[PDB]
Parts: structure tokens; C-alpha cells; sequence
């Protein structure tokens, strides 16, 4: 899954 | 043997690494949304430390849950 | 827990790593004698992979005796 | 001990 | 090295602790069956004595097989 | 395996 | 898989971590082989351990299939 | 410890 440093929710 | 955070699951969880992969790694790099969301975060297990591009950020460690998502502290 | 080559002993041998250091490293870099002897070789245990300078050589692995001296075979 | 790629024997 | 009881095996047996791990530990806490079975029991090795959390009960010691299951004789 | 103080036999 | 292990005293059975679905027995002669027989090592493995020239290795995938020679399997 | 096929008891 794509994650980002800004949140624990994945973005795909 | 070792448990490491992995981004393969949703939500991120701590998983037991397959045989022969006994270190954790965190890898971060900027994509198109880096300005708004920050860097990509990729977490998993590995046998060898991933080879780091000059613009990538790679962390390798060998204690349980030492590779958290930036929004979580180790341990 | 992990066994790894260390340059702290003479001759190089495989040692059991202290608590909390569960990965091995090999580090190579040129010193004054690089033309005649090649790169300096340093092997040991570690918790985190050493931060590699551009001219340094660092490879990290997490299986027993995976960090041999260049003149030896892993395993 | 200081080692080099050329030998398994130390040089220091 | 120190010998310590471990719950990783069945039946409970004693293991030789790795280098630098020179204490045994027993860790006990209530789960759902605490009223009928009592506290969960965990025995093993450690380098540092586990930090006592408010809901856990911990015993740490530095003699061989000093961390028996409550239902058996130490040593 | 999971032990309890009441017995030397493991459960799960 | 549950497997016998020589890491403990007395020998006991351990549950192997994920991905390690074999038991192994490894035997080889040391100096006392004439009087005591071969060294015995029992444990878990993902891949069957590769046999060194002097070693004997057996791998199996049923619970407690790797007993010490002086005891029943299973 | 160290085991041998001759006994279930360990050596060193």
C-alpha cells in the first residue's frame, strides 16, 4: 500500500 | 527471527518476517504529492539492507518493531 | 541473536553478537595503502546499518557469518 | 585489528 | 552463561542464555481466564530486567533456573 | 503455547 | 510445526516460527564418537540444512518427527 | 549443552 509520512491511512 | 512493521498490510501492522529476512527497513522518497503529503513510506522485512538512491532515505535495524511509520515511535 | 565475523579478533573469527546487535556489517574504504593492499576491511555486529559516506563501502546482512572478509566465502 | 582486502592477516 | 526456564518449549525446559543475557525473568498478568486459571506465565532470558508495567507482575534474578513456573521447584 | 500458574501443561 | 529442540535441557518441543515447516535432525561424530555415538542436534528449519561432509541430516514435516534417537517420534 | 545418541542427558 502507498503510505505517506503525513497520516497512518493509506492512499491508493 | 524478528517482527517488523510492514506497509504491505492495511493498517500498518507488525508481522513476523519470512525465514532468512531478519532485519527491518524503512524507505522514504518524494513523489508528486511530496509537497502536500510528505514522503512515501515503505516498510518491510529484508535479508540485506536495500541499496539507497542518493534521494532515497533508507533505515535498517534489527530489533523488533524498530521500523515504525514516522507517526509512531520504535519499540 | 546472530553470529558474525569481527575484525576485533586476530585472525578474523565469527563471534556471537551482544544483546541488541542482531545484524552484521562489512565496511570498506581506501586508506593511504589502498594502492598496494586494497581497501581497509572492518567487520562486526551492529543494531543499525552504518551510515555510508559516498566513498565508503557498507553492505548489511542478517544471516549467520554473512559478512566475510573479501578473501572468504559467506556461510 | 586493521585489515585489508589483500590478506586475512592484519597489518597494524 | 546463565541457565533459565523458558515457556517457549513444551513441557517447560531450561535453556542456556546467549552472551550478555545474564538474568532470568518471570512475567505474569491476568487474561480472561485469570479467575479460573490464574495469571498467564512467561519465562525466559533477558539482558536488562523487564520494566514493571502497572498491570504486569515481574520477577528478575541472576542465578541459574531461578525463574521456575510457580508449580515447580527452582533450581 | 500459553501457560498459567495453575498447571505446567500448555493450553493453545 | 512443532519440533524437538536440543537447545533446551531436558530436550523439549518448540513451535517453529512462520515459514519454518520442517523438523531436522543433524548428527556427526566428535572425538567421543566411539564411546558416546554421534552428536545430536534437533530443531526447526525452512529449508533442509545442507549436509557437511561428516554430517548426517534428516528433515521431516510432521509434529515431533525428529526425536532424539533414544525416544519415540510423534 | 551437547547431546549424543547414547543418552538423553547433555554434556557440558
Amino acid at each position: 500500500w502507498r503510505y505517506y509520512e503525513s497520516s497512518l491511512l493509506p492512499y491508493p | 527471527g524478528i517482527v517488523c512493521h510492514t506497509t504491505a498490510t492495511s493498517p500498518i501492522s507488525a508481522v513476523t518476517c519470512p525465514p532468512g529476512e531478519n532485519l527491518c527497513y524503512r524507505k522514504m522518497w518524494c513523489d508528486v504529492f511530496c509537497s502536500s503529503r510528505g514522503k512515501v513510506v515503505e516498510l518491510g522485512c529484508a535479508a540485506t539492507c536495500p541499496s539507497k538512491k542518493p534521494y532515497e532515505e533508507v533505515t535498517c535495524c534489527s530489533t523488533d518493531k524498530c521500523n515504525p511509520h514516522p507517526k509512531q515511535r520504535p519499540g
